[PDB]
């Protein structure tokens, strides 16, 4: 997360860490949707161009975390994956279209003050909230600045970062890049005229973009950090997987398995 | 049934440090 | 820089 701030304890009890067994590595962010399911970006598990094709046994899920590096004894919970599901139409080839996947835990996690699921949106929530200018929140242990040789300093945070960003109109998103945009994606970030900074970044993928509903006091997962061109660049916006639009696939998996 | 309500926030009637900016924008 | 976790999981 670039230009964010340290999260507060318990602020995002749904934040999950995709951790690789060997070598130890922070793979990506994720989200807790129930006591046995986690939602994440497909490219976190499958992305041929960089050689990723992970299986249920190469990973671990760590929930209730704050510190990126610390083994938080008696706070964090470590779970094993039973099975992973990738949307059958995910497109790694060209634009990360349909960048989403589900992971079924081997056993359910017990909820605590640090572990609690986020809500998946319904039509109503999706319509009232996913509007240009409304702000959402993004969290993760990803890079603090775009990788660049001229950078001096630490690019990794010690604790979970958070940043709030406004939703941007579809036609502004489309004009800012040359990647083909689809409706299974939405963009967020400040416009040049707002002269503000903030963004998700490498290592933030799979993390949730949530919104809080004035109608019921609850937090809804509206997007998944998917891709960008740089981090915090002028005139660019971050892209997120449109969760509501892929919700039918989500329910079918959970219902079947 | 209980999704989205944070134990240390919502369940206690507590607000996080930037929570309100989200609502201001709505 | 990751602190070691229980081997079980590992
Ligand atoms: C990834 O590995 C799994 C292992 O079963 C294999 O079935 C699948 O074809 C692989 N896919 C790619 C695109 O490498």
């Amino acid at each position: 997360i670039v230009e964010g701030s340290d999260a507060e304890i318990g602020m995002s009890p749904w934040q999950v860490m995709l951790f690789r067994k060997s070598p130890q590595e922070l793979l990506c962010g994720a989200s807790l949707i129930s006591d046995r399911w986690v939602l994440t970006a497909a490219h976190c598990l499958l992305y041929p161009p960089w050689d990723k094709n992970f299986t249920e046994n190469d990973l671990l899920v760590r929930i209730g975390k704050h510190s990126r590096t610390r083994y938080e004894r008696n706070i964090e919970k470590i779970s094993m994956l039973e099975k992973i599901y990738i949307h059958p139409r995910y497109n790694w080839r060209e634009n990360l279209d349909r960048d989403i996947a589900l992971m079924k835990l081997k056993k359910p996690v017990a909820f605590s003050d640090y572990i609690h699921p986020v809500c998946l949106p319904d039509r109503e929530t999706a319509a009232s909230l996913l509007q240009a200018g409304y702000k959402g929140r993004v969290t993760g242990w990803g890079n603090l600045k775009e990788t660049w040789t001229a950078n001096v300093g630490k690019g990794q945070p010690s604790v979970l970062q958070v940043v709030n960003l406004p939703i941007v109109e579809r036609p502004v998103c489309k004009d800012s890049t040359r990647i083909r945009i689809t409706d299974n994606m939405f963009c967020a970030g400040y416009k040049p005229d707002e002269g503000k900074r903030g963004d998700a970044c490498e290592g933030d993928s799979g993390g949730p973009f949530v919104m809080k509903s004035p109608f019921n006091n609850r937090w809804y997962q509206m997007g998944i950090v998917s891709w960008g061109e740089g981090c915090d660049r002028d005139g660019k916006y971050g892209f997120y997987t449109h969760v509501f639009r892929l919700k039918k696939w989500i329910q079918k998996v959970i219902d079947q398995f | 049934a209980d999704c989205g309500l944070r134990p240390l926030f919502e369940k206690k009637s507590l607000e996080d440090k930037t929570e309100r900016e989200l609502l201001e924008s709505y | 820089d990751f602190e070691e976790i229980p081997e079980e999981y590992l």
